[PDB]
RNA sequence: CUACACAAA
């Protein structure tokens, strides 16, 4: 049913009742209201779902959902002769790559044509990132308050090909989306760890080597979503994460369905006492899919001889090993139905996302 | 001189086909495996003479060339007596019997690993090459348990690595200089490798009877997950239900059943200096393994530690061979690390802080020491210090002061009253033999005492 | 290295999802083995972490100069007053599996230094050919001479 | 630390762009220590206030190894520019650049 | 050379409020009166900025050196 | 190549 229960969405807002904050924002940004893009803290309660699935959703939302960043095309940084010698290409590119953007269009291209004709050091801000291509921006994709850099007197900084690049966060952290805010299990009792007799323990009354929590509270912060369309952005993020997990799982469903053909990413044995060993190696696969697969195969086959995976940091792959007292067809059927259960779980998650955020 | 003809040019040599890089740790490498960056694997080459039996295997290397890995760099033509670079060898496209192909280093190749200074017989050992295909890695990765061969650590140490390319040198590297031959010290006749640091304390935590949460048990899923990275044939859990609870000793025995040994010894965990304090569990203070079954007791430095004569790995080597001992070291290390993946281990500033009562007790002990020293001084003032023959009054007074200011063995009582042995990371590191000593804990928590230079 | 002299070589780099995180989402930049402490006695780093945990919450920068009066009990009580545990330990979850550790993990801000010893500079690999000495006919010496 | 505190990367010079220096590393981001000492009243602090977890995590940090956050590396943690120089003299009128 | 665009540890965008924080902190230190300035608590200022009570984010916000203050 | 200096283990 409703696996994804109550959600609390709370944007992070500048408190302008603070005199110093308001004075600084007014004097150097002429800003009296909240910024166009705000960090949004989404706290989600999940009931009746394995911790593997909730943590897989969290991991995907962190650094496995595709994201967009601003990058400079090679040759975009103009060397020229009056350019600032302290604002190197590498420093400025690092600053630009990590500006959180909420971009709905990949075609947008920006430029930074800054010049310091004063006698003092001038600071380049994100408000100086002028759009030079793509459709005219009806809403900003980044906040104009970032300090891109500072120009020495008489110096300039021209960057001409600041474009929008897509990727995932595990390849490069500039595509990281969600920062972790809270994770807890609501169906495991907790100690009062303020006491000296519990402060060396996690706090949970059950050892993690035996506990199987099914009620979780997951809090994730999204770095820059538009102020009016907060719920829409959060819903899109959650649904996209669920779809990403479903697609990556279907990538293995296809491998199972092609088991009669000897594909290199799935091998099967006939070890001994009716037991067959299934080893599924998938390159560039993370702990999300391996842990989801192991958990759901285990849930389908509680009497399994062995199920386990390993994502060695080198070899850049996930290897899942299943040993079961069954035929190869029987084991493949069981694995297929476990994958179907994973897909059904995340489809229900997507549906509940739609019904909740609304 | 050291840099003359003999010692520099004759007794030593500068050599080609050799690499050097910083070494880091890699828990997923076997003890007889070294991680080789792919950039170095395409620099160092293996000379493979082309014959009929290996032409099909050498064909992919030739076709890949220097463009894709695994490839090659040079081909020696038999009928030309000339080497040709592969990039310029577009017009040859023909490998003849008697040709020598210089192909890239691949996973499974033998390589000589060396750390300087080379003081021991194990300072040069042969490891199986595991090529790290990540281009961002330029370190020589090795298992932390292999460091005992070279007296190495990962604080900036650099090691030489060269891959034998000749058939004779490769044969002898595989058969003679493999690190399985240096598992037993030529010096002390005992084992060289074993669990170090994280794995020693992890073995203790896994095999200890009771945790602060109760009995040290895990469900079937976590018992299975302990064997995920062991890289051997996993045991069978078909007779275990998800609700069933397995002890750490049960899974350890499931690992140790492959090479059954008999072991009976008290662990490092059980010390008489801690016996007046603590509450030693009866099942923890006597380690017994019967035919691979860990009947009782914890596994720590005495049983699984590196250089532990009579330890479980020494027995495994004696009964099944040193290579089996290396494989068992890797497997037990994986078990311990996968256990601590859930148990967790830490050290905190509060782990080394005495309670106010224990602080007052330590102050009283130090005050009694200073009182005895002041009594000796009062005796000196009255001329009551009478040295023995052959000792001056100054030397006798110095000996009296040195003995008076020694910390009593009861200095551990306030330390251990402030310590929970079940949750103290510092104490558990010290007591299990993973790292640290009783003087370390006393210096950190109670007091340094008397500084002695040349006794 | 830290300011207490604890050298370290970067052995593994993990993505943000693989790194352990506290209940409130805090995750480390570096993971330092607890076995580096007991023999090396670098308690200053440990105390600095304990103090900086409360400094970050209070938004202050305090003085940790040597021989200034120090009371580790009062610093731990300061941690407790800041809303943390008496020790700086927290409930941590494994990033790769999502399962909490049974032990609370000591995590906090420890000032770390990047020593100018770069593996890209230190690494060297030479093939079977290169410049040789005119006299001995042996390879030249080391990376600088492009063979050795 | 006295030895290691002097090989630490940082702002090795404040006038680096006008210098052609060799084997010099300029680290972009520097932080004051959260627990500073009096030495930072007179010299610039080199380094960052990294969050450090003192824990066993897979046995990759044993024997002085450290596990780093790839994201912390990507964001600029201890990132900088290494500089080398290539000075070549013209000797006499015989040689020229072309 | 500046406060980073995002927190080095978790990637939270503290660079959004880096400039406002710098100038508001200079102002708030001025009314509160080199070392005594560093011991002024900025918890309320950073909270009013919208930054959460995160050890890493406040650490990198308050400790990062500004190159413009030194060059 | 011959000093010398600064470093690493
Ligand atoms: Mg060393
Ligand atoms: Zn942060």
């Amino acid at each position: 049913e409703k696996i994804f229960q109550n959600v609390e969405i709370k944007p992070f807002l500048i408190d302008f009742s603070n005199l110093f904050i308001k004075n600084a924002a007014k004097k150097l940004f002429q800003l009296e209201e909240q910024l166009p893009l705000v960090p949004v803290n989404v706290v989600m309660d999940f009931k009746g779902i394995s911790r593997a699935a909730v943590h897989g959703l969290s991991r995907v939302l962190q650094d496995e959902i595709p994201n967009y960043m601003l990058d400079i095309k090679p040759g975009g940084y103009k060397i020229e002769d009056s350019t600032d010698l302290f604002m190197t290409e590498q420093f400025i590119r690092n600053r630009i790559n990590f500006i959180p953007i909420y971009a709905k269009n990949e075609t947008l291209v920006f430029a930074l044509r800054s010049l310091n004709n004063s006698c003092e050091v001038k600071t380049i801000y994100s408000r100086d990132l002028i759009q030079v291509a793509g459709p005219k921006l009806k809403y900003p994709i980044f906040n104009p308050t970032f300090e891109i850099g500072f120009l020495q007197p008489g110096k300039s900084l021209i960057i001409e090909d600041i474009y929008i690049k897509k990727g995932i966060g595990r390849k490069h952290a500039a595509f990281n989306l969600a920062v972790k805010t809270h994770f807890s299990h609501l169906d495991i009792e907790q100690y009062p760890t303020d006491k000296k007799e519990y402060m060396a323990l996690s706090g949970y009354k059950q050892s993690s080597m035996t506990s199987d929590p099914r009620h979780h509270r997951l809090g994730l912060c999204f770095p820059a979503v538009p102020l009016p369309h907060i719920n829409q952005a959060v819903r899109t993020y959650l649904k996209n994460a669920c779809r990403i997990i479903i697609g990556r799982i279907q990538s293995i469903q296809k491998i199972y369905e092609n088991f009669e053909e000897p594909q290199p990413e799935l091998v099967l044995f006939s070890m001994d006492e009716e037991k067959t060993k299934a080893i599924i190696t998938i390159k560039d696969e993370t702990h999300t899919i391996g842990n989801l697969l192991k958990t759901y195969i285990y849930e389908m086959i509680p009497d399994i001889s062995f199920v386990g995976y390993q994502c060695v940091p080198h070899k850049q792959e996930m290897v899942l090993t299943i040993i079961h007292k069954a035929s190869q067809e029987d084991l493949i059927t069981l694995l297929e139905k476990s994958i179907q259960n994973i897909i059904q779980t995340f489809q229900i998650l997507e549906k509940n996302v739609d019904e909740l955020i609304a | 001189r050291k840099e003359g003809r003999i010692r520099k040019s004759l007794l030593g040599s500068q050599v080609w086909s050799i690499s050097r890089s910083t070494i880091c740790g890699n828990s997923d490498l076997h003890l007889d495996e070294v991680g080789y960056p792919i950039s170095f694997a395409r620099t160092l080459q293996v000379a493979e003479t082309v014959q009929h039996y290996n032409i099909n295997r050498l064909m992919p290397y030739f076709l890949n060339g220097k463009r894709q890995y695994p490839g090659c760099s040079r081909v020696y033509k038999q009928i030309t007596q000339s080497v040709h670079d592969i990039e310029g060898l577009k017009q040859d496209f023909r490998l003849e019997v008697g040709d020598i192909l210089y192909r890239d280093v691949v996973t499974g190749d033998v390589a000589f690993f060396n750390r300087q200074p080379s003081l021991e017989r194990s300072s040069i050992g042969v490891h199986r090459i595991v090529v790290l295909e990540n281009p961002k890695i330029s370190t020589f990765q090795m298992n932390v348990s292999a460091c005992a061969w070279y007296n190495a650590d990962f604080d900036g140490d650099q090691m030489n690595l060269w891959v034998p390319w000749s058939v004779m040198s490769r044969v002898e590297a595989e058969l003679l200089c493999s690190v399985r031959n240096w598992f037993i010290s030529t010096k002390s006749s005992g084992p060289v490798n074993g669990q170090v640091q994280d794995s020693t304390v992890g073995s203790f935590l896994l095999t200890r009877t009771n945790t602060p949460m109760g009995k040290n048990v895990m469900n079937k899923l976590h018992a299975m997950g302990l064997f995920q990275t062991t890289q051997t044939d996993p045991p069978c859990f078909a007779n275990y239900s998800p609700t069933d609870l397995l002890d750490g000793k049960s899974v350890v025995s499931m690992l140790l059943r492959q090479t059954p040994i008999n072991y009976q010894r008290a662990p490092t965990w059980y010390s008489e200096v801690y016996a007046p304090y603590m509450h030693y569990n009866k099942q923890d203070i006597s380690t017994q393994i019967r035919n691979g079954e860990l009947i009782e007791g914890v596994l720590d430095k005495k049983a699984v530690g590196a250089g532990s004569s009579g330890g479980i790995y020494h027995l495994i080597s004696r009964r099944y061979g040193p290579q089996q001992a290396l494989k068992m070291i890797f497997a037990t290390q994986q078990l311990a690390l996968n256990y601590v993946r859930n148990a967790g281990f830490t050290v905190s500033t509060a782990d080394m802080l005495l309670t106010p009562e224990a602080h007052q007790e330590v102050q009283e002990i130090i005050n009694e020491l200073l009182l005895e020293s002041e009594e000796i001084n009062n005796r000196l003032l009255h001329g009551d210090i009478m040295p023995p023959i052959g000792l001056t009054t100054h030397d006798f007074y110095e000996k009296l002061q040195l003995n008076a200011l020694k910390f009593p063995d009861r200095i551990l009582k306030p330390i251990m009253n402030s310590i929970n042995p079940e949750t103290n990371g510092l104490f558990q590191m010290v007591a299990t033999g993973a790292k640290g000593s009783n003087p370390n804990m006393i210096h950190i928590m109670a007091g340094i005492g008397q500084i002695e230079i040349n006794t | 290295s830290s300011r207490s002299g604890n050298k370290g070589i970067a052995a593994l780099a993990l993505p943000t999802s693989d790194m352990p995180f506290t209940e409130d989402g805090l995750q480390p930049d570096l993971i330092v083995n607890p076995h580096s402490h007991p023999s090396r006695m670098t308690n200053g780093q440990m105390i600095e972490t304990t103090v900086g945990l409360a400094n970050a919450l209070q938004g202050v920068v305090t003085d940790g100069t040597a021989f200034l009066p120090i009371n580790v009990q009062l610093l731990s009580e300061r941690l407790a007053q800041e809303g943390l545990r008496f020790n700086g330990c927290q409930k941590m979850f494994n990033g790769q599996t999502g399962e909490y550790f049974d032990a609370a993990i000591f995590i906090g801000p420890t000032y770390h230094q990047r020593l100018q010893k770069f593996v890209l500079d230190d690494r060297y690999a030479v093939a079977s050919y290169g410049p040789t000495d005119a006299l001995t006919g042996q390879p030249l010496d080391g990376k600088r001479s492009h063979g050795g | 630390e006295t030895n290691q505190g002097r090989q630490t990367g940082g702002w090795y010079c404040f006038s680096w762009p006008y210098r052609v220096d060799m084997n010099r590393f300029f680290q972009f981001y520097n932080e004051m220590p959260l627990v500073k000492t009096i030495a930072h009243n007179y010299v610039i602090p080199n380094g960052l206030n990294t969050i450090v977890a003192y824990m066993i995590y897979g046995g990759y940090n044993q024997e002085d190894s450290v596990i780093v956050s790839q994201s912390f590396i990507d964001r600029g943690g201890f990132a900088g520019t290494f500089y080398r120089e290539e000075k070549v003299e013209l000797e006499s009128d015989i040689e020229s650049f072309g | 050379m500046l406060i980073p665009v995002v927190c080095f540890t978790c990637g939270f965008p503290i660079g959004t409020y880096a400039a406002i924080f710098d100038k508001a902190r200079t102002e708030y230190i001025k009314t509160k009166m080199l070392d005594a300035s560093l011991q002024i608590e900025l918890k309320d200022l950073i909270t009013a900025l919208g930054i959460p009570m995160r050890v890493c984010c406040r650490t990198h916000l308050i400790t990062t050196l500004d190159y413009r203050k030194y060059y």
